[PDB]
RNA sequence: AACGAGGAAUUCCUAGUAAGCGCAAGUCAUCAGCUUGCGUUGAUUACGUCCCUGCCCUUUGUACACAC
């Protein structure tokens, strides 16, 4: 219900922060489950409009 | 003031058109258009409501100069108007002009 | 489903009746020579005849509209209608 | 002052509105892509459309 | 516009009606009386 | 004999009796014709089912109603509903299936309740 | 060039009352009022603050709240202004307990501050005072709230005085030529300018010192009067 | 040249039914007058709610809109405005009296603007649908309205409150009637004219959230 | 006392 | 001489419901200063939410997969 409730600048924002996660391997393996259930539960929610954007960032962050 | 109501029903006062002060002698109807009323006063100007707005004179027709009393419109032209007055000078006016002034 | 009869008559008529009580309900006059085949689609749907004016005419059934009207050369002698494909096909004059 | 037509789709739950107003998510009708979090008032329920006066401010919680 | 003033602050009708406000006050009561005492 | 078939139709506290049977094309209700429903308002509210389906269908049966019990909007109401199941129990017994199952589409995506009768019945929460 | 009207004898124009919605004018709702009445006891009379502060002091309550005073000459100098000989405005007193009071254009009120306590226990209990011809209903206590007695097209702003000043004159000429103006006044003696932000608006102030109710009512209303051409 | 022949003999009833009657059956028109086809919603996002979509003869459609939740929209609109009509303190429960009201309405709009009394109708419902509204904060001690906006079921509901209340405000203390009066509001609503009590009481609504957005 | 969501968002 | 649909406060109500109308009975308690039946016409708005005011339950999975 809370990723349902936030809008989609706080979705961009969600992504760059498991890119930061990312960078931060140990937090990653550390957290690992909990992270991807959400980032697959946002992406499934807001796969229209993401996929409408066009950015590069945005590729190359899901990249 | 003038009352527009229908015929063969005296009960209902369809419409008040409550028009200048003085006494209105001739209270016309159009002949080709059929929701815009012509009517004229001892106010000397002949006012051209719309029934359905009925609270202002859609097109106000000055210019004359004593007891205008006659007015008639014309068969072919929807718009042009002509009025009697009461010094002779039978006015011609046109409506989709200013109509201030006869034409 | 076995309900209607279509009578085509070599004056351009169809004439339709119900077949429990045999009884008229419509008529359907494009053709001006004579009907030499009728068919209906197995959904009821689109109803084909063809007539010796060289003419096809395609018509609706549920509405009463005409859907199309297909002008071929010669005069046609018959029709067989394949519902299962909704392929028909007309025996022809030359 | 131009009006703009928005459909909802989700209507969000177990946000803790006021009595009475119900958040909910608008896709924008003229542009298949933008969602925009909105509160309405009345009875509302997914797949229908709504008139937006101010089309950028998204909405926040009411308390 | 005009203007209006406000107003702020019969013997025989007055003792008429405090005679018969009396009357049933005391009546009703009586009758309350008497029927506590029958029960 | 003589084709014929009695319906029933019901608004809250109305009785309608139907009979339909052949003839020359008349309605009466209540020993008046039918251009005579006192409402006044509600006179189109009982043409409903000869309108939807044309006067052909009813140019060739006499059909009699009598109503009794109720009041004006439930007398007009068991009306219609009298009219049209007698008319649909005719076309299926005396003329075809077809022509009934038609009958029955035309009423039906009108208003259902030319043909069943929804009884308000309560409903404790 | 332009004829004259048939009747020129002067006539009166119309008392404005709750009933008609439609025809422009100002209303001026003195807000906050302190109209209480208490028993003493065998007499029933209205809270003054100068007389009787022992018993006052017993409520509880605030001496220097309870003052009707500035409402009563507030009332005096609005109706003894022009426009309300002109017939353009109406009053309603809000009372900081609750009351609606809708005040009629046409009363004449007693000037001496007894008498004017007298007619406000009678009205505040009786809930209706009539006049002495006795055909009308001069102080008539109606029921809240005053969005539901106002005209339709109205605004309503309140008199502040921490607002930016502007002129009044400029500010009714910029109304519409339908849409009335009805002003909030504070009739408190001293208190805070936030009782009736749900109910307006708008803040405007008239000075950068702060007035008496009675001077701001007479600033917007004589600028109301020179707006409108009296 | 095609054509269907469905119809083989003249039809005489027994009973005389009337011309106009048999005209009703050629299609269905309310009050045997105005007809439901070229009425079109002016506006979306009442497409749905304003139901103009299945022809009707009287305004007395009795059937249960108050059980589900939005049985209420699938109702037709002229039944819709004669309820709210019906709906004061001594008019509880009388439907015929509405429906002549709205009958006497239609006609008076007929006369005199000549277009089409149901779609004026739509128009005036479609014009004065209020778009933005406010709501109260909690606060806990000071409240003030934030803004949000309403829903087309919402809107369809204060549209024909705000269009009766404002008739029968509007003829409560004159020498006209609620016909008359109710004739005249609908016309000024459809126009947009702004001297109707709809058009005034939903622009200062909308005038409200726009201040304190 | 926010919600959850709402102190998602401001984290 | 009172009186023009009745202030502040407080209560009640979600479909044949709110409201209007009448006809009838007088059933061992109650009821005639009225009570109880019966038909008649018959809507506006919510049908969501725990944000406020409350009330209530649980903080040990036990219940046997799978999943959490």
């Amino acid at each position: 219900d809370a990723l349902m409730v936030m809008p989609f600048s706080y979705v961009l924002k969600f992504l760059k922060f498991i890119d930061t996660v990312m960078q931060n391997k140990t937090l990653l393996h550390s957290h690992l489950p909990l992270i991807c259930k959400n980032l697959f539960f946002i992406i499934k929610f807001n796969h229209k409009e993401l996929v409408s954007q066009k950015n590069e960032e945005l590729k190359l962050q899901i990249n | 003031l003038v009352s527009v109501y229908d015929s063969y029903n005296p009960r209902t006062i369809l419409l008040s058109i409550n028009a200048s002060t003085h006494p209105t002698h001739v209270t016309k109807f159009h002949t080709q258009d059929n929701k815009i009323l012509a009517t004229a006063s001892d106010d000397r100007v002949t006012r051209l409501w719309d029934i359905s707005n009925a609270y202002e004179p859609q097109l106000e027709l000055t210019g004359a100069t004593d007891y205008v009393r006659t007015l008639s419109f014309i068969p072919a032209a929807p718009h042009l108007v002509a009025t009697g007055s009461y010094d002779g000078l039978i006015r011609l006016y046109d409506t989709r002009s200013s109509g201030s002034t006869p034409i | 489903c076995g309900n209607f009869g279509f009578i085509g008559s070599s004056n351009g008529s169809i004439t339709i009746y119900n077949m429990q009580s045999g009884i008229l309900r419509k008529k359907y006059k494009l053709h001006k020579r004579a009907v030499t085949g009728i068919s209906l689609d197995g959904m009821n749907r689109k109803m084909v005849s063809c007539g010796l004016d060289g003419i096809v005419g395609f018509y609706d059934f549920n509405k009463s509209t005409l859907l199309g009207k297909l002008k071929l050369d010669a005069p046609i002698t018959a029709m067989v209608y394949h519902r299962s494909s909704d392929l028909f096909a007309l025996a022809l004059d030359d | 002052t131009p009006v703009t037509l928005a459909k909802v789709i989700k209507v969000l739950g177990r946000t803790g509105s006021r009595g009475g107003v119900t958040q909910v998510r608008v896709e924008f009708l003229e542009d298949t892509s933008r969602t925009i979090v909105r509160n309405v008032k009345g009875p509302v329920r997914e797949n229908d459309i709504l008139v937006l006066m101010e089309s950028e401010r998204e909405a926040r919680r009411l308390r | 516009i005009p203007t209006h003033a406000p107003k702020y602050e019969d013997r025989t009708r007055s003792e008429i009606n405090k005679m018969k406000a009396q009357l049933k006050k005391e009546r009703k009561f009586t009758m309350k009386e008497i029927r506590k005492d029958a029960k | 004999a003589v084709p014929s078939v009695q319906t029933f139709g019901k608004k809250k506290s109305a009785t309608a009796v139907a009979h339909v049977k052949a003839g020359k094309g008349l309605i009466k209700v209540n020993g008046s014709p039918i251009t005579l429903v006192e409402p006044e308002i509600l006179r189109f509210k009982v043409y409903e089912p000869l309108l939807l389906v044309g006067l052909d269908k009813f140019s060739n049966i006499d059909i009699r109603v009598r109503v009794t019990g109720g009041g004006h909007v439930s007398q007009v109401y068991a009306i219609r509903q009298a009219i049209a199941k007698g008319l649909v129990a005719y076309h299926q017994k005396y003329v075809d299936e077809q022509s009934k199952n038609e009958l029955k589409k035309a009423f039906t995506s009108y208003d259902r309740t030319l043909l069943i009768a929804d009884s308000r019945r309560p409903e404790p929460k | 060039q332009k004829a004259l009207p048939a009747s020129l004898v002067p006539q009166a124009p119309p008392v404005l009352t709750s009933k008609d919605k439609i025809t422009k004018r100002m209303i001026v709702v003195l807000a906050m009022a302190s109209l209480e009445t208490h028993k003493i006891s065998d007499k029933y009379v209205l809270l003054n603050c100068d007389d009787h502060q022992g018993l006052l002091k017993k409520m509880g309550r605030d001496i220097s709240e309870a003052r009707p005073d500035i409402t009563h000459q507030c009332l005096l100098t609005l109706l003894d202004s022009p426009i309300n000989k002109a017939g353009k405005l109406q009053v309603y007193i809000q009372t900081s307990r609750g009351i609606l009071i809708e005040v009629n254009p046409t009363v004449r009120i007693p000037r001496t501050f007894k008498r004017f306590s007298g007619l406000m226990v009678q009205l505040l209990h009786k809930l209706s005072i009539r006049s002495v011809n006795s055909e009308e209903k001069l102080l008539k206590v109606i029921k809240n709230p005053i969005t539901d007695h106002l005209p339709t097209k109205c605004r309503k702003v309140t008199l502040s005085f921490d607002a930016p000043v502007i002129r009044v004159q400029d500010y009714i000429e910029k109304l519409d030529d339908d849409e009335s103006i009805c002003v909030f006044v504070g009739a408190m003696a001293r208190g805070k300018d936030n009782f009736a932000d749900e109910y307006v608006d708008e803040k405007v102030g008239l000075s950068n010192y702060p007035l008496s109710a009675s001077v701001a009512c007479s600033k917007f209303c004589h600028g109301a009067e020179d707006a409108w051409n009296i | 040249d095609f054509e269907v022949v469905e119809e083989f003999t003249p039809v005489v009833l027994a009973t005389p039914i009337p011309e106009e009657v048999q005209q009703a059956q050629t299609e269905i028109k309310l009050f045997n007058k105005w007809s439901f086809e070229e009425v079109e919603v002016k506006d979306a996002s009442l497409v749905d709610y304003v139901q103009v979509r299945q022809p009707i003869f009287v305004a007395h459609t009795a059937g249960r809109y108050a059980n589900k939740r939005f049985r209420k929209a699938q109702c037709p609109i002229i039944e819709r405005l004669t309820n709210s009509l019906m709906m004061n303190g001594r008019n509880n429960g009388k439907k015929l009296k509405a429906v002549r009201i709205i009958k006497h309405t239609l006609d008076i709009i007929n006369v005199l603007t000549d277009q089409n009394p149901i779609q004026v109708v739509v128009d005036a419902i479609t014009n004065t649908g209020p778009r933005e509204d406010t709501t109260r904060v909690g606060g806990g001690g000071a409240a003030r309205r934030q803004a949000v906006d309403v829903s087309p079921l919402r809107r369809v509901n204060q549209a024909i409150a705000l269009l009766t209340i404002g008739a029968r405000e509007a003829a409560f203390r004159n020498i006209k009637t609620i016909a008359e009066t109710l004739a005249e509001e609908l016309i000024n609503a459809a126009k947009g004219s702004s001297t109707s009590y709809a058009i005034k009481k939903k622009d200062e609504l909308e005038r409200v959230a726009k201040s304190n957005r | 006392s926010l919600k959850a969501g709402e102190r998602l968002m401001e984290a």
